[PDB]
C-alpha cells in the first residue's frame, strides 16, 4: 500500500484521518500521509516495538560529516591532501562554496521549481535542503571546516589530509557544542531550568548513557512553535531584498534553487539575524504555513506538522502528558480545574479536556508546548525537564566533549572560548555587520549589530605542533 | 574498540568503551518510560476503531491541531528577545542529534 | 551441533574453556557445556542483544499454575467442576496427590535411575523435578490449591469450576507473597536493607516497572551458596530415614523416582525443616556437589554451577562489579587495597585481582557473593540493593498485590495474615510436628518445633458469598 | 485489556493497563544498565581469542570457580540461624519470577 497515494490503513502506513468540518480538507475520504517509523526489530512477537536513531547522538557536527562511513567518505574531497569537504562543482555563491548536489531517486527539490532543475543538496544529514535557512547553516559550517583546514595546513606543514580533516572536524564539533551549551540552551531552558539540568561540567562519566531517548525526538519538536510564516531575506544594509523578500514558507521547502539562483546564503543569514522568532503563546501555538501547507509543492496534499508530531508520538508508543510529568517529578493534574492551574489557562485546559477526556492522554508534544514558558526561557517545566535531561547526558556521557581533560589543551580551550556564531558568519560570508552576542537574543538592526572587525577570530596558535 | 584513538569515529561507535554502540548510529533509542501501544507491543493508539486509551476515545491528531493549534496568522506575536536564528539553530542541532528512518 | 556433546564454539553454543591443569577436566582442549540464552530479537544487526523471561514476573505462584494458557489449561482437572489441579494418575504418596508426569522429548529424569522408569513431573514451571526438595514444595502447593478449592466448594455450593479454581489460585498466590515478604526477604536482606528497599507498602503504583531486570536473574543466584551437599530425609520422629538419610546431591538432580518410590514428600520436607542451610563464607562459597558434579547423572561430565553463573552473566552482557556498585550508590573499589577494605578481607580481594585484574571486571555473581554478609542477613550490600530493588518493584508494580485496595476484602486480608508455611505443611502432608515460625530460621529438632495441633487453620469464613 | 477483571491473567498480560506486557511472560528482561558485549551488541566477553575486557584478559569462569569458589567439603559451616527450607524457598520463588529459555 502506497502511504503517499492511498488512505488505506495497512503496514507500514498510518494515515491521519480527517475530521468533519475540517477547515481545509472537506473530503473525509482523504487523509494526511504518514509512514510508520521503521521498527528496530521487524515482525517480532517478543519485543516491544522501538524506533531507530540513524544518527550519532553526540553533539559532534554529524550533520556536517555524516553518521555512516560511506557517506562521510563521499562528503570529503579525496582529490588532494588538504583534508577538505567536497564543494559544489557547478555553482558558487559570489565566489564561495556551496554544498554538493545529491543524487536522489525522487528528488523533491526539483519539484519546487521545474524550470530551475536544481536538485537537493548532499550533506552529513539528509534534510539539509528542507528549508533554505537550514541549508544556509549547513553551508556555513561546510565553509568553516575548509577554512580551518586551510589555516591548519599553514600552521602545520607536515599534517597530511587525514590529519587536517580530523583536526578541522574536531574544532567544528567543539564550535557546535559551544554555541549550543553556552548560547542556545540557556535561552531555551531559562535561568532556573539551566541551573537545575545542566550544573557546571566536571568531566567525562562513562556510566552516563548518551543515547537519545525516544521521547526527545518528539519533545524537542517544540521548535515548531518558533517558526515564522515567511523566509526573510535582506541586502547588505539589512533592507528587504526584492523582488521576493518575504516568501511564504510553503514555497521554500526543499527549494534549493532559491539558494543557487536567488542570491546565495548571505540574504538568508541576515534575515535569520535581523528578524524576530515567532513567540509561543497558548492560543498562537503554530502557524498555518506548517499546519496547513507543509511540503505543498512536493506531494499530493499539504501536510500538518503539529498533527504529524502527535501521530508520530503514538506511532512511537510514547506515554501521555501525566506519565511524563510524573517522570519529571512534576504534579499530575487529573481535573480540568487542576489542568487549568498547571497551564495558568482555564480556556486551554478545557479545549485539551474536550479533545482528550483526561490529562493522562494528552500527546507529549501537545502537552509540552501547551505549558506557560519559564522566565527567560521558551519552554515550560515539562519540556525543560525532558530537553535539559537529554543534553546533560549528551555532555557528561561523551568521551570527546570539548572540555573533557585530554581532548584539547588548556590553551586550546582558551582559544575555543573566543568562538561565536556571529564570528563564523563573518569568516565565511560577504556580510561584514553581524549580530552582537548573544546572537539568539539580538534581533533588531541596527541596534543589536556590530561590525565584524571588532570581533576576534579564532586564534589557532595553540594547534602548532612545532 | 581500539585501546587508544585520536578522534571520534564517524558512527559514534566506541565513544563509550564499556558499551560501544551507545550514542552510535543506526541503533534503537533508549526508553525513559515503557512504551504504550494499543495492543501493548506494536500497534499505535488510534489504530483500531472503537479502541480507547486509558478510558477515553483517541482524539484524531488533525482534530487536536484544528481545535487547539490553529490560530489566525495576524495574531502572531514576534518574540522581542529571540532572533529567527534561535529557531534555525534548533533545527540544525536537532539534525546533529536524531533522524528516525521510515520505509520509502 | 548439540552444545551438550561437543566443544565447538558456534551458535547457539558458548562452551566454557578449561584452565590449564584443571583438577578434573585434564584435557585442556575440552570444555563445560553451555547454550546461549535465546535472544529477544534473533539475528538483529540493530538491537542490543537481550534475553527473555518465559515466566510472569509477578509473585503469583506461576510456578504452580503456568505462565502460558495451553499449559495452564493442561495443569487443570477438567473432568469435573471442582476447580482442581490435575494430579498423578499412576501414583500416590501415602494416599496423597503427586504431580502428574510430563511428556518430554529427552526426559532427563529417566536417566537418573534407568530401571525405575519414572519421568519428570509436569508443573507450572519446567524445573520442578530439578531436585526432590523443589519437587516437594511444588507438590505441597498443588495439594494446597486442591484443599482450598474443596473447602471453598462446601462454603460456596453455587460456585462453578472456573470460579473455584480462580479463588483458590488467588489464595495460593497471596500465600506465596506473604511467606516471601513477611518471612523470607527480611532474613535475606537484614533489617537495615529491608527498611531501605522495602518501606511500608502504601498502594499499587501503575508507573512502577514490575519486569524482572536482567542482572536479577544472575544476582538472585546468591542462593547457590546456601546449598548443602546432601538431601536429608527424616522419619516421623525426625530421625534419619534409613537406609539412606543423606543422599549426595549429584544423585538427586532430576531424580523424580525418589519422590515416587522412596517415601514421598514427608521425609523430604522434615529434612528441609530440621537441617541448617549452608552458611556462605568468604573461603566457603559453594560446594563441589554443584561445583564439580552438577547434573552428573544426566550430562557427559559434571557441570560447575558457580562457573555457569559467571559464563551466563557474560552471555547476557552484564556490567562488572564496580558498575553495579555505582548503580547501587556504593563506593567503587579500584585497587586491591580498596577491594580489601570493602570485602573486609584482603586475601579474598587479592585472589579476585589475580583472576580479574581490575574490580571493574569482576562478574556480578562472584563479586556479589564475595561481599561480607549484612547483619542478620545472608547477602552483602550489592546483592541487598539488587534484590531489594527487584522485590520492591514486584510489590508496588503489581495491581493484584494481596494488600492492594480491592483485591481482597478487609476480612480476607485479616484471615490471610494468619497463614504460614508450617501450617500449610500440616494441612497437606502426614507431618504432625513442624517448625516454629520463622520456618526459615528454625532448624533444630526438637528445640525449634511444635505440634501442628497448636497452629490454627486458615479461616475461610470471609470467602462465603452472602 | 478488559475494563475490569477480578483475577490475574495466566500470562501476566494486562496487569499494567498502560503498558499491558509489563511483567507478562515471553518478554525481554528490563535493563537497569546498558549491556556489555565484546562487539557492543551481541558477542559475549570470552568469545574472541585475544580480545580483552577493559584492558585485562577475560578470566575463565572455570578458573575463577577453581581458585576462588572451591573449598574443602569437610570445612562446610552449618548456618545456625537458617534452615535448609530457607534455601529451598529461594529456588521455589526464583521459579515464580524468572526462566531464561535456551534452544534445546
Ligand atoms: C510511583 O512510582 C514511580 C516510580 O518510582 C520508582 O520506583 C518506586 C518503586 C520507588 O523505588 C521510587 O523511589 C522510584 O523512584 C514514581 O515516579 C518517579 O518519581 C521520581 C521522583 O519524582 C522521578 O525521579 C525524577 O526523575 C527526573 C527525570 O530523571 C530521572 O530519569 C532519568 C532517566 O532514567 C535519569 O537519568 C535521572 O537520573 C532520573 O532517574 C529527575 O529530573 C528528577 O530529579 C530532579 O529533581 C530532583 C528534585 O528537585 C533533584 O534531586 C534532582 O537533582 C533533579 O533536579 C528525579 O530524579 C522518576 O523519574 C519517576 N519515575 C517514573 C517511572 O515516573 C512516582 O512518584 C510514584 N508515585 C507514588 C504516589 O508513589
Ligand atoms: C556518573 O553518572 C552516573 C549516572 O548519573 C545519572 O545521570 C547523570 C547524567 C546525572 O544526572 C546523575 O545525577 C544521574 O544519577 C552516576 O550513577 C548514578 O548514581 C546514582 C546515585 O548513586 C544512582 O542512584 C541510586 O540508584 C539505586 C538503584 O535504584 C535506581 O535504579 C532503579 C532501577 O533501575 C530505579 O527504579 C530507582 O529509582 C533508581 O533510579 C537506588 O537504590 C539509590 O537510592 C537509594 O539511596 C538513596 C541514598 O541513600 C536514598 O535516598 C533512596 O531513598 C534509596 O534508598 C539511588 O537512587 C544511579 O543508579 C547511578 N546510575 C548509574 C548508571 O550507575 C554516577 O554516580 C556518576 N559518577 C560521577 C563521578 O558523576
Ligand atoms: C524549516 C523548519 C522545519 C521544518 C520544515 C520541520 C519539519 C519537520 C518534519 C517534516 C518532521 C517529521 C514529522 C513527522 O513525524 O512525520 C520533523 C521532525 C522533527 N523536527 Fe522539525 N521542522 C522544522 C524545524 C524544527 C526545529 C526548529 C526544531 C527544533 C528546535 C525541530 C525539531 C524536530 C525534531 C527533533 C524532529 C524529529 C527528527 C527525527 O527524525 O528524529 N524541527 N520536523
Ligand atoms: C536444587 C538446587 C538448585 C539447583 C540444582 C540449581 C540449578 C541451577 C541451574 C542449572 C541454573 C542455570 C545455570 C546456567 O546458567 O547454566 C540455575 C539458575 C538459577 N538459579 Fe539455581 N539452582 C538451585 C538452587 C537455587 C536457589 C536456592 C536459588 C535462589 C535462592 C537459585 C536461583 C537461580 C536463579 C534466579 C537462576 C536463573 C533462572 C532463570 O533461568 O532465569 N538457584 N540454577
Ligand atoms: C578539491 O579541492 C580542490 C582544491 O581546493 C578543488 O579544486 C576541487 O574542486 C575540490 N573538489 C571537490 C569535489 O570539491
Ligand atoms: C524558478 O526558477 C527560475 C529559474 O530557472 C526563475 O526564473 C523563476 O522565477 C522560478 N519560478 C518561481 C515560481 O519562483
Ligand atoms: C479430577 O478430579 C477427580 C475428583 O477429584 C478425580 O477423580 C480425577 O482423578 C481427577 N483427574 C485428574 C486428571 O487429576
Ligand atoms: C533405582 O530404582 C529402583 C526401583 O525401581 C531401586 O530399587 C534401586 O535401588 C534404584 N537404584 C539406585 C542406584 O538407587
Ligand atoms: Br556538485
Ligand atoms: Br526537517
Ligand atoms: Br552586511
Ligand atoms: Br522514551
Ligand atoms: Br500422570
Ligand atoms: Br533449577
Ligand atoms: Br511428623
Ligand atoms: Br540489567
Ligand atoms: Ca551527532
Ligand atoms: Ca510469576
Amino acid at each position: 500500500v502506497n502511504c503517499e497515494t492511498s488512505c488505506v490503513q495497512q503496514p507500514p502506513c498510518f494515515p491521519l484521518k480527517i475530521p468533519p468540518n475540517d477547515p481545509r480538507i472537506k473530503n473525509q475520504a482523504d487523509c494526511i500521509p504518514f509512514f510508520r517509523s521503521c521498527p528496530a526489530c521487524p515482525g517480532s512477537n517478543i519485543t516491544i516495538r522501538n524506533q531507530i536513531n540513524a544518527l550519532t547522538s553526540f553533539v559532534d557536527a554529524s550533520m556536517v560529516y555524516g553518521s555512516e562511513e560511506p557517506l562521510a567518505r563521499n562528503l570529503r574531497n579525496m582529490s588532494n591532501q588538504l583534508g577538505l569537504l567536497a564543494v559544489n562543482q557547478r555553482f558558487q555563491d559570489n565566489g564561495r562554496a556551496l554544498l554538493p548536489f545529491d543524487n536522489l531517486h525522487d528528488d523533491p527539490c526539483l519539484l519546487t521549481n521545474r524550470s530551475a532543475r536544481i536538485p537537493c543538496f548532499l550533506a552529513g544529514d539528509t534534510r539539509s535542503s528542507e528549508m533554505p535557512e537550514l541549508t544556509s547553516m549547513h553551508t556555513l559550517l561546510l565553509r568553516e571546516h575548509n577554512r580551518l583546514a586551510t589555516e591548519l595546513k599553514s600552521l602545520n606543514p607536515r599534517w597530511d589530509g587525514e590529519r587536517l580533516y580530523q583536526e578541522a572536524r574536531k574544532i567544528v564539533g567543539a564550535m557546535v557544542q559551544i554555541i549550543t551549551y553556552r548560547d542556545y540552551l540557556p535561552l531555551v531552558l531559562g535561568p532556573t531550568a539551566m541551573r537545575k539540568y545542566l550544573p557546571t561540567y566536571r568531566s567525562y562519566n562513562d556510566s552516563v548513557d548518551p543515547r537519545i531517548a525516544n521521547v526527545f525526538t518528539n519533545a524537542f519538536r517544540y521548535g515548531h512553535t518558533l517558526i515564522q510564516p515567511f523566509m526573510f531575506r535582506l541586502d547588505n544594509r539589512y533592507q528587504p531584498m526584492e523582488p521576493n523578500p518575504r516568501v511564504p514558507l510553503s514555497r521554500v521547502f526543499f527549494a534549493s534553487w532559491r539558494v543557487v539562483l536567488e542570491g546565495g546564503i548571505d540574504p538568508i543569514l541576515r534575515g535569520l539575524m535581523a528578524t524576530p522568532a515567532k513567540l509561543n503563546r497558548q492560543n498562537q501555538i503554530a502557524v498555518d504555513e506548517i499546519r496547513e501547507r507543509l511540503f505543498e509543492q512536493v506531494m499530493r496534499i499539504g501536510l500538518d506538522l503539529p498533527a504529524l508530531n502527535m501521530q508520530r508520538s503514538r506511532d512511537h508508543g510514547l506515554p501521555g502528558y501525566n506519565a511524563w510529568r510524573r517522570f519529571c517529578g512534576l504534579p499530575q493534574p487529573e481535573t480540568v480545574g487542576q489542568l487549568g492551574t498547571v497551564l495558568r489557562n482555564l480556556k486551554l485546559a478545557r479545549k485539551l479536556m474536550e479533545q482528550y477526556g483526561t490529562p493522562n492522554n494528552i500527546d507529549i508534544w501537545m502537552g509540552g508546548v501547551s505549558e506557560p514558558l519559564k522566565r527567560k526561557g521558551r519552554v515550560g517545566p515539562l519540556l525543560a525537564c525532558i530537553i535539559g535531561t537529554q543534553f546533560r547526558k549528551l555532555r557528561d556521557g561523551d568521551r570527546f566533549w570539548w572540555e573533557n581533560e585530554g581532548v584539547f589543551s588548556m590553551q586550546q580551550r582558551q582559544a575555543l572560548a573566543q568562538i561565536s556564531l556571529p564570528r563564523i558568519i563573518c569568516d565565511n560570508t560577504g556580510i561584514t555587520t553581524v549580530s552582537k552576542n548573544n546572537i539568539f537574543m539580538s534581533n533588531s538592526y541596527p541596534r543589536d549589530f556590530v561590525n565584524c572587525s571588532t570581533l576576534p577570530a579564532l586564534n589557532l596558535a595553540s594547534w602548532r605542533e612545532a | 574498540c581500539p585501546e587508544q584513538d585520536k578522534y571520534r569515529t564517524i558512527t559514534g561507535m566506541c565513544n563509550n568503551r564499556r558499551s560501544p554502540t551507545l550514542g552510535a548510529s543506526n541503533r534503537a533509542f533508549v526508553r525513559w518510560l515503557p512504551a504504550e501501544y494499543e495492543d501493548g507491543f506494536s500497534l499505535p493508539y488510534g489504530w483500531t476503531p472503537g479502541v480507547k486509551r486509558n478510558g477515553f476515545p483517541v482524539a484524531l491528531a488533525r482534530a487536536v491541531s484544528n481545535e487547539i493549534v490553529r490560530f489566525p496568522t495576524d495574531q502572531l506575536t514576534p518574540d522581542q528577545e529571540r532572533s529567527l536564528m534561535f529557531m534555525q539553530w534548533g533545527q540544525l542541532l536537532d539534525h546533529d542529534l536524531d533522524f528516525t528512518p521510515e520505509p520509502a
